[PDB]
């Protein structure tokens, strides 16, 4: 009856409404930007043991410095993840450079709101975080089904962001090491999570100055636990 | 039959220094056994840290440094800085290959100032086979400035010679004379010489006479 | 000569109620024989042929996409086609390729499918039909074809006659043909019955 | 109901439903001002983690602040930059930013009047300096714009308005430092009694006579708030 | 317009797709057509619809259509869906041979034909094809062939099926008669009388065609009034 | 041509074109894969007298080294199966080697997601089981479903009865069960005989390494009953 | 131009020589004429600079978001089949490419010849360029799978030497690469004039 | 359920809603008037000031579209200057096609047939502004044109649009204009304009005035600002 | 045009103090034909920038047509701005580059005289899109013939009044006449100053033919 582009009385796009709504049946993902680099950890949520945990992949490389983490709708998120992978190597190959993390969540937030009556006939109903490093160091972004992005200190995306963010609030700080963020979102995660964590049912990944984005493996999440 | 082309003379030169970068060219615009005019530079610059010198067929020269200007400015606007000497030497690489089947009869030379403040020289075929170098000639005199460049900045062919790092007050000695040389000899260059010095502080210009025959 | 890079000959003749095809067997590229038993005749009815000479790769498309054309007409309006109606349908299908054709030059022999009266045909390369009531002929050796069948053809020629006719036209003209021959099959085509035969020719 | 779901519907009282709901949006986005001298035009942006973009660069005589959809704003910013890009190519001169405004505007009307289509969500405010001086445009949702000697836009404008009508006889005369305070005064109305301008909020942007194009964030808005 | 759209291909809150299960509707109030699959041959039997006693009768058949040398089909349903589909069986029979210069094997055309049927369910916003198809025919893998195809773009293989009016309750006595692997053309011509003669008795309300090979060569061929009426007397016998 | 928006946002974030997807999966026959030590099985339900066996069956093979089944639309099933078919030769011909069976579910899987966000189409109605080898020789099994979201399991179900069967296989997927080639086949022939009641009316197919799929007979069948 | 390369049991060795021409003109002696594609694909530049630096950049491209997309590195077959199907696109049009494409995958080392006239080949050794003929007469002498890595340097520097000293189009300085399991080195870069002193 | 949603339906008494709706948008406009005289056309418009923050200038509701050609409008402002475009590309083709000036009446005409255009579909909405246009040469002498969102094109010796329509040409009627020239025209469409201002409900407004005749030689100018101030403090003084 | 049909010779440009003066005879030579000898191939674009081409006539009269229409359209706004000769020498060298790069030139070279904020200009655009600004310019055999005059007393005294620059480009326009067989002995020339554009015309030159009894 009601067409995609329409707007309600108070100025908001329905789909786009229903969209950032979708967020909030993913599983909860954690961002943290220091000075020493940006750490990614999200809630695999297993449904069966019978089900691979390491066919739940969560937190993706988009290029050597960049790395992404997503909540929602996860098979919408693919197509973005795509978008984000060609724009990094588009950009390489024109400019002979690494291209900025911001350049990258601006690239993939133009694809939003482009919908519209074999084109897009709807939003994305995914949340990204974009965790990495540039030259102007450590750097987490977060975007959401209406195209806006921003950088973020801290932020988490999901069914339990709001408990997440508050805990996040309590215990950021600017002079914070990576060691203790990876920590800190640990201890959110586990208390923000329905099942008791271990070292299968969540994803961990890290860009460093030093380093490329390193996913850990299970001995090494062994160890932070 | 018409030709898109036409020859339109120019001679262009940059060489590297540790904390600079000259890029210098002729004045004259050519075409057959007329002048066009005596005050037409090839440099042109792109930002506070990189200059482009541009000889051949004048038509192309025109629109392919209108197409970088525009790059220049759609770049800033998407990555939020201005692009690196190096960035814009591998754009103009895709720029010139976009026209493989009908090239830009150009020779470019890139100079200026790489992210760590030391010279960078980029020079180009029309079609966009690129390398950084130390020293380059470009366009019609190029076969007359290139192998004293070699010899004198270069020590190519000499022996039981100290390998000096080159200051800017030589290379500007260098720079003039080889235009000087070249104005004998090649009927497409003279009028004045035009030098760019791409340092730290910005860039400067300086103006030669040149022979007006 | 783009027609003359295969070789290749065909006739038909005009008999009393029945009609004739021949066609060499040669399959070659310019100076090569390649095989000796190149089908150029295809039936299209019970008693209705074309046969094709030209560019060997044309030949068969013609053949291939003219029978694609004739089994949806004959589905559609359940009937045997008239041979008029054949040599219509093969000059629009040349014709449509106006501005780069097929390189053969097809002959139709047939009787009605309903009268048995006989009709043969030939067209150009574009699709000009023409029809007589004698002979016609298509192929690398036209004036060797033309010769034979002006001195030997007589109207009102039994099936046996009409053989003999059409194989000593083919056989003779053939001959003086560098690029034709390796052999000619004929078809009789009459009301109850088609004889086909292989004649004994040479081989150089 | 019936009239309020499609741009191409009349209602029976000769209005646009959608158009209006598209102006809607732009009253949910934060608080921008600008004015102008006769010398400068300059834009003030309070900012809604890091504080949201508002003031992008167009050319290096043209800058914008944005109300509304951030999707919309980036679109018709593209566009913008666009017409000063092919303005620059072919006539090697600044794009006059009236001519832009009227490119805005027709652009943004086509939407209005096409079934499937909807009005772009966000307004702007454009400053510029060309030929004709200063100048301080708004463009609306409903396609329509305006010439402007100040304006507001966003949430809780309507007070910012006040303050801008109350002092603008003398905006003409001021020189940059004072033109900016009597911006940053303006936007400071729209704040709640015990919220202050901050360093982490505040988004500046200046065109003039000789001085391209500038934003100014974080530790560069700093010596603006100092003289208040 | 969003108002004026029926939506033609979208799913029901319980999964189902209501245009296809209305068209399966249609069919059902359609004549009744049966086809018998057996050692020699294979058969389609119809109800002709057309039994006005002022028709002419000009063509050969009425809902028997001859698709190629090797296959015939009928059908049940929306009679002007069916001239469209046949029609385009044709085409795809004669693009197969074109291609490969051999004749289209039986199941690759009934899947050809399904394909298009199941776009329209899927995309474009049409009205599905009202039309139920059996087809007969034979080749060189699978010998004598009995396919049915419904609106979705569904088919399946059968010894003996029936679609149309009453066409359950034909299935029923299929089950009890069908001797499976023993049936002979005779005996399933006897059989496709008994099913038509419950679910429906005279020469001009029936249309009978066999397809059996002579020679090396695939016969099509509609059964003459004359042995129509021969099969019935056959049958009241019994 | 058509551009109607047929999957749309709903109130709460729900997609119900995909939700009602779901539900004529849930209307089709039941399919159970079990991945082993070396051989992966499958299984499936079937509806009857005087049809041909041959033509319905709901297990087909998408290259040399993959195979599928399905349950749902069986009209969209044979679309998906003959778009995956060309996608396997088009790999051949660019990679020149066999498909795994990861990249082949990954293309599965995002053509069922195209058709949940493109306009003028409804989305396939088919979820899929994908069992195969990998080049190292390393079993997998892959479930897609119209949302074209995709994991790995150890073993699954989809079609009628799927939630019961998944239950049975979570207690008896063990390393005792799929210890040897008979005892993977009979689990899956267990698995569907607590929903199937039946034993005659199954279809199953074995893939070994290397060995091409071997669909049983019914007297082969009969053995294990 | 000179570029060699061949399979033995320790990888492939990749030399080039290091001139371009324009016309009889000598436009520079110090052209990088392998191409780093990834660490562990090499590439070779021979007919048209630009041709070659282009495409294979775009191939390194590709290979790239392969390897994201798949989590796998590309083999060298594929890699140098992408780079085929990507010109091939263009025959008759006037690209001038003779590339090898040399890397170590799953197969063990790996070296293929593609060329802008469609050809695609795998082999033990090739060479390419105006200087080819005179690398393969020193190559083909020397060549022996069972080479140690040391005999190899030595007789791919020997072979374009040799490449450079008969043909006027090659010359500058000899650079030397091997690809190894994990991945290529640079191993050396010698100038002509002083490889003149050491073999006489 | 409703008649009135497309204007691809007709209503049971044969009528088309949405062109009469968005006629209604018209109506509620504020007044422009077109006056044609002895040797020319003068436009006036009563501009309403919504806000002091605007430039005096701002939201012409007067338009050159060629160079003999002026246009005044009423009605949704944005829709109204795509019809200015429309105008300006029919009066550029016509140059380009025939090489000399587009005659009035043919302008008026074809962008009539234009805004028909946007009354027949359900895919597009009726433009929400009627329109003068007005000109002059000594050829065709002065001509004036009013469109209306149907698409209906019809001269006149005087025209109101607006929501003082019918108060505006109770003033007009009273004028011989035939007789007049431009000068005192622009004094007496000042006047009109005062006259049918509500001051009591709209607060604020411009007086906006244009012309096209011999003095301007044929082109379409905007009234000087002098001669405009005369005009506004005449028709001050005339509403004493 | 892939082949000129209707052509005009030489158009002359200098600039002088406050102003610049472009010459032009008024002939369309249909190859070695004088056809149409009254015609003119100097246009007046706007108040402070005037035009003159050489080259196919027709292609100059679609240039004009265009051009004509874009300054019509520009007044229309009456935003107060207004084209410069450069923008408008900016445009024709985009014009004459785009269509020379579709291998369909518009077959002219053209020189723009203009006076704008105080500055003299004169620039150059040929059918390749070659451009640049010269104190004077001289397309076809006046590159050859009046070009050589032209910048001998530019060399001597660079800033000329009106009368001087007016006498030089009579003293050219007579060389012309002498020696290039395409011209003829009836041309316009126009000024621009700040009071705007004039074209005058028909001139003539005297000359002499003493070296007839020589
Ligand atoms: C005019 C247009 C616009 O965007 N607004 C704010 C709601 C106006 O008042
Ligand atoms: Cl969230
Ligand atoms: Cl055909
Ligand atoms: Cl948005
Ligand atoms: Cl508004
Ligand atoms: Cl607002
Ligand atoms: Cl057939
Ligand atoms: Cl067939
Ligand atoms: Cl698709
Ligand atoms: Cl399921
Ligand atoms: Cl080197
Ligand atoms: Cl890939
Ligand atoms: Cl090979
Ligand atoms: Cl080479
Ligand atoms: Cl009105
Ligand atoms: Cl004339
Ligand atoms: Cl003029
Ligand atoms: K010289
Ligand atoms: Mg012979
Ligand atoms: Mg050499």
């Amino acid at each position: 009856d009601r067409g995609v582009n329409t707007f309600s009385p108070e100025g908001r796009l329905f789909q786009v409404e229903y969209a950032i709504e979708a967020i909030k049946l993913g599983s909860t993902a954690i961002g943290i930007q220091t000075s020493e680099g940006v750490c990614l950890a999200v809630e695999k949520r297993i449904t069966s043991p019978l089900m691979e945990p390491s066919s739940i992949e969560k937190i993706v490389e988009i290029d050597a410095h960049i790395g992404c983490a997503m909540s929602g709708l996860i098979a919408d998120a693919k197509t973005l993840i795509d978008k984000a992978r060609v724009e990094t190597q588009n950009h390489w190959f024109t400019y002979n450079e690494t291209m900025t993390v911001e350049s990258v969540t601006q690239a993939v937030s133009n694809l939003a709101l482009q919908f519209g009556e074999g084109a897009m006939s709807r939003p994305f109903g995914v949340a990204l975080l974009f965790g990495g490093v540039d030259e102007k160091g450590p750097q987490l972004f977060h975007m959401d089904p209406s195209g806006t992005f921003v950088q973020c200190d801290a932020r988490a995306i999901g069914s339990a962001s709001e408990g997440a963010q508050s805990s996040l609030q309590e215990v950021y700080h600017k002079s914070m090491t990576l060691k203790e963020a990876i920590k800190s979102s640990l201890i959110i995660l586990k208390q923000v999570m329905e099942e008791k964590l271990n070292a299968t049912n969540i994803e961990l990944a890290t860009v460093q100055p030093g380093q490329n984005f390193h996913m850990f493996t299970k001995e090494e999440l062994e160890e932070v636990i | 039959r018409f030709s898109p082309y036409v020859f339109n003379g120019g001679t262009i030169l940059a060489i590297a220094g540790e904390d600079f970068a000259i890029v210098a060219s002729d004045t004259r615009l050519s075409e057959g056994f007329s002048i066009h005019t005596r005050d037409s530079p090839k440099c042109y610059k792109l930002t506070d840290k990189t200059v482009i010198g541009c000889s051949g067929f004048h038509g192309d020269c025109l629109t392919l440094t209108k197409i970088i200007e525009a790059r220049l400015k759609m770049y800033k606007h998407s990555n939020n800085k201005a692009m690196t000497t190096g960035a814009i030497a591998a754009m103009l690489s895709t720029i010139l290959y976009s026209r493989r089947f009908f090239p830009y009869y150009v020779y470019n030379i890139i100079g200026g100032l790489d992210e760590e403040g030391k010279g960078a020289v980029y020079s180009f075929d029309p079609v966009g086979s690129y390398q950084r170098d130390s020293f380059k000639a470009g366009g019609s005199a190029s076969a007359m400035l290139q192998p004293l460049l070699d010899n004198q900045v270069g020590f190519k062919n000499m022996q039981n010679v100290e390998h000096v790092p080159l200051s800017l007050d030589r290379a500007m000695r260098l720079v003039k004379d080889v235009f000087i040389s070249a104005a004998e000899r090649d009927v497409y260059t003279g009028d004045a010489l035009r030098i760019c010095i791409v340092t730290k502080e910005g860039i400067r210009e300086e103006t030669v006479s040149l022979r007006k025959d | 000569s783009i027609m003359s890079y295969n070789g290749g000959a065909v006739m038909a003749m005009k008999g009393k109620n029945c009609v004739a095809i021949a066609a060499d067997r040669r399959f070659g590229i310019q100076a090569q024989m390649v095989t000796t038993d190149f089908q150029k005749i295809f039936p299209m009815g019970d008693r209705l042929y074309i046969g094709l000479a030209g560019l060997a790769t044309d030949v068969q498309t013609v053949a291939q996409r003219l029978k694609f054309r004739l089994n949806l007409y004959e589905l559609k309006e359940g009937r045997q086609i008239k041979p008029y109606t054949l040599m219509s349908m093969v000059a629009n299908l040349l014709y449509e390729k106006r501005f780069g054709p097929y390189y053969t030059e097809p002959v139709i022999a047939g009787l009605d499918p309903k009268t048995f009266k006989p009709f043969i045909c030939s067209l150009d390369l574009i699709g000009c039909p023409m029809v007589t009531d004698d002979f016609v002929v298509s192929g690398t050796c036209a004036e060797q074809m033309y010769g034979m069948c002006e001195s030997l053809w007589e109207p009102n020629m039994d099936p046996d006659h009409l053989f003999e006719t059409i194989s000593q036209a083919m056989l003779n003209a053939v001959d003086r043909d560098a690029v034709s021959g390796m052999g000619v099959i004929v078809h009789i085509i009459e009301k109850d019955k088609i004889t086909t035969r292989t004649l004994k020719a040479r081989m150089d | 109901n019936q009239y309020d779901n499609d741009v191409t519907v009349w209602s029976p009282q000769g209005r646009i439903h959608q158009i209006e709901y598209a102006m809607e949006a732009v009253k949910q986005g934060s608080a921008t001002v600008g004015l102008k001298s006769k010398t400068h035009a300059v834009l003030v942006a309070l900012k809604r983690a890091a504080h949201q973009k508002k003031i992008l660069h167009v050319d290096n005589h043209i800058g914008i602040s944005i109300a509304g959809l951030t999707a919309d704003a980036r679109l018709l910013c593209n566009f913008m930059r666009q017409e000063c890009l092919d303005s620059r190519f072919v006539f090697d001169r600044p794009l006059p930013v009236s001519r832009l405004v009227s490119l805005i505007g027709s652009k943004t009307q086509i939407p209005t009047q096409r079934y499937g289509r909807r009005p772009y969500g966000v307004g702007l405010l454009i400053a510029g300096y060309d030929d004709m001086g200063p100048h301080i445009f708004q463009t609306c949702p409903s396609a329509n714009y305006f010439d402007c000697r100040a304006m507001s836009i966003g949430a809780r404008s309507q007070s910012a308005r006040t303050y801008l009508e109350r002092h603008m006889s003398e905006f003409m005369e001021c020189n940059l430092n004072e033109l900016v305070k009597h911006g940053l005064r303006a936007l400071r109305e729209t704040l709640p009694a015990e919220q202050d301008l901050t360093t982490k909020n505040v988004s500046i942007g200046i065109v003039g006579k000789d001085l391209e194009f500038t934003i100014y964030d974080d530790d560069d808005v700093s010596p603006f708030l100092e003289g208040l | 317009s969003r108002r004026y759209d029926s939506r033609t291909t979208i799913f029901s809150p319980e999964g189902r797709l209501y245009q296809v299960e209305y068209a399966m509707e249609a069919i059902g109030h359609a004549g009744t057509c049966l086809g018998i699959l057996a050692n020699d041959g294979v058969l389609l039997a119809a109800e002709r619809r057309n039994i006005h006693k002022l028709l002419d009768e000009v063509f050969f058949s009425e809902k028997i259509y001859k698709l190629n040398e090797d296959m015939a089909c009928s059908v049940a349903g929306i009679t002007s869906d069916a001239n469209v589909l046949t029609n385009e069986l044709r085409l795809i029979a004669q693009r197969y041979l074109l291609q490969y210069q051999e004749p289209i094997p039986c199941e690759q055309l009934v899947t050809a034909l399904c394909d298009i049927k199941q776009a329209y369910t899927q995309f474009g916003g049409k009205r599905p094809f009202g039309v139920s198809l059996l087809y007969i025919g034979w080749d060189k893998h699978y010998g004598f062939q009995l396919y049915q195809s419904d609106p979705s773009g569904n088919y399946g293989g059968w010894k003996a099926t029936c679609i149309g009016n009453n066409s359950a309750a034909a299935v029923s006595m299929l089950k009890q008669d069908y001797k499976e692997g023993e049936m002979t053309l005779k005996s399933a011509l006897a059989l496709a009388i008994k099913v038509l003669n419950k679910t429906m008795l005279s020469a001009e309300k029936v249309e009978i065609a066999t397809l059996t090979r002579e020679n090396g060569k695939t016969v099509i061929r509609v059964l003459k009034q004359k042995e129509v009426e021969q099969l019935i007397k056959k049958h009241e016998e019994e | 041509s058509y551009d109607r928006a047929i999957t749309v946002f709903s109130p709460d974030g729900h997609l119900f074109q995909v939700e009602y997807a779901q539900e004529a999966v849930k209307k089709g026959s039941t399919a159970v894969g079990v991945r082993g030590r070396d051989i992966v099985v499958l299984g499936v339900e079937k509806k009857a007298k005087l049809q041909d066996e041959r033509t319905v069956r709901k297990i087909c093979a998408l290259d040399d080294n993959v195979c599928m089944a399905f349950a749902g639309l069986t009209a969209d099933a044979r679309i998906v199966i003959n778009r995956a078919r060309v996608e396997c030769q088009s790999h051949r011909l660019t990679v020149e080697d066999p498909v795994t069976v990861e990249y082949i579910t990954r293309y599965i899987a995002s053509l069922k997601q195209r058709y949940t966000q493109s306009n003028g189409r409804r989305p396939f109605g088919i979820s899929a089981l994908i069992v195969g080898f990998d080049f190292d020789g390393t079993p997998r099994l892959y479930q897609t479903d119209p949302s074209g979201t995709y994991h790995a399991w150890k073993a699954n179900a989809i079609g009628r009865g799927a939630k019961s069967v998944r239950e049975f296989l979570e207690k008896n997927y063990t390393d005792e069960a799929i210890e040897t080639d008979d005892l993977t086949i009979k689990l899956v022939i267990k698995a569907l005989l607590e929903v199937v009641q039946g034993g005659k009316n199954i279809e199953l197919a074995v893939m070994r390494r290397d060995q091409s799929l071997k669909i049983l007979n019914p007297e082969e069948i009969e053995k294990y009953v | 131009t000179t570029t060699l390369a061949f399979k033995f049991r320790h990888g492939v060795i990749v030399a080039a020589d290091s001139r371009a021409t324009a016309g009889a003109y000598i436009a520079s002696q110090t052209v990088k004429k392998v191409i780093e594609i990834n660490p562990y694909l090499l590439g070779t530049m021979a007919g048209g600079a630009a041709d070659c630096s282009f495409w294979e950049r775009l191939l390194a491209r590709q290979c790239r978001i392969y390897e994201l997309r798949n989590k796998e590195r590309i083999s060298v077959a594929a890699a140098s089949k992408l780079l085929a199907n990507m010109v091939y696109q263009y025959k008759g049009m006037g690209l001038s490419m003779g590339t090898m494409i040399c890397g170590w995958d799953k197969r063990g080392p790996g070296l293929y010849y593609v060329d802008s006239e469609g050809n695609r080949i795998s082999g033990a050794t090739f060479s390419v360029g105006s200087g080819s003929v005179y690398a393969y007469g020193v190559m083909d002498r020397g060549y022996s799978y069972d080479l140690e890595v040391e005999q190899a340097y030595d007789l791919a520097r020997r072979a374009i030497y040799q490449a450079t000293y008969r043909d006027a189009y090659s010359g500058g300085a000899v650079n030397l690469y091997h690809v190894r399991e994990d991945g290529w080195i640079r191993v050396s870069s010698d100038n002509v004039a002083d490889l003149h002193e050491k073999y006489s | 359920t409703g008649y009135d949603l497309s204007a691809s339906t007709f209503s049971p008494d044969g009528r088309v809603f949405q062109v009469e709706y968005a006629m209604k948008a018209v109506e509620n406009s504020s007044t422009a008037i077109g006056i044609r005289c002895k040797d020319g056309v003068v436009f006036g418009v009563e501009k309403l000031v919504l806000s002091k923050l605007y430039e005096e200038g701002s939201n012409k509701r007067l338009f050159n579209v060629d160079r003999h050609v002026g246009m005044a409008v009423a009605g949704l402002l944005a829709d109204a200057r795509s019809l200015a475009d429309i105008a300006r590309e029919e009066a550029s083709n016509f140059r380009s096609n025939f090489g000399y000036n587009i005659p009035l009446k043919h302008l008026a005409d074809r962008v009539a047939m234009y805004v028909h255009a946007y009354t027949l579909y359900s895919a597009v909405r009726p433009f929400g502004c009627s329109f003068m246009l007005g000109s002059y040469s000594v050829n065709d002498g002065a001509q004036l044109y009013m469109i209306d969102p149907s698409g209906v094109s019809y001269g006149y010796w005087g025209c109101a649009i607006g929501k003082a329509r019918q108060a505006a040409k109770t003033e007009i009627e009273k004028l011989q204009m035939k007789e007049m020239t431009c000068r005192d025209i622009v004094k007496e469409v000042a006047k009109i304009i005062y006259i049918v201002h509500d001051e009591v409900k709209d607060k604020a407004f411009e007086l906006e005035l244009s012309w096209v005749g011999e003095l301007t030689n044929g082109r379409h100018e905007i009234v000087p600002k002098d001669i405009r101030e005369e005009a506004e403090k005449y028709a001050k003084e005339s509403l004493k | 045009t892939q082949n000129p049909m209707v052509t005009g010779t030489s158009v002359l440009g200098v600039k002088f103090e406050g102003g610049v003066v472009i010459a032009a005879d008024m002939l369309g030579s249909y190859g070695s034909l004088a056809r149409f000898r009254n015609i003119s191939r100097i246009m007046r674009v706007n108040n402070s920038t005037m035009l003159g081409a050489s080259g196919d006539y027709a292609d100059f009269q679609y240039l004009k047509q265009v051009l004509g229409q874009m300054v019509i359209d520009e007044e229309l706004l009456g935003d107060g701005h207004s084209y410069s000769p450069r923008a408008i020498h900016s445009w024709l060298t985009r014009a004459m580059y785009s269509r020379r790069s579709k291998m369909n030139p518009l077959w002219n070279t053209m020189v723009i005289g203009g006076y704008a904020d105080g500055e003299s200009f004169l620039g150059y655009v040929d059918m390749l899109g070659v451009a640049y600004e010269a104190p004077s310019l001289a397309t076809g055999y006046g590159a050859y013939l009046a070009q050589p005059l032209l910048r001998e007393v530019l060399e001597k005294q660079p800033v000329l009044s009106q009368t001087e620059a007016r006498d030089l480009v009579e003293r050219c326009m007579r060389v012309l006449y002498y020696r290039d067989a395409r011209s003829y002995n009836r041309f316009q020339i126009a000024t621009v100053t700040e009071k705007g554009v004039e074209i005058e015309g028909p001139l003539s030159t005297e000359t002499n033919w003493d070296i007839a009894h020589m």
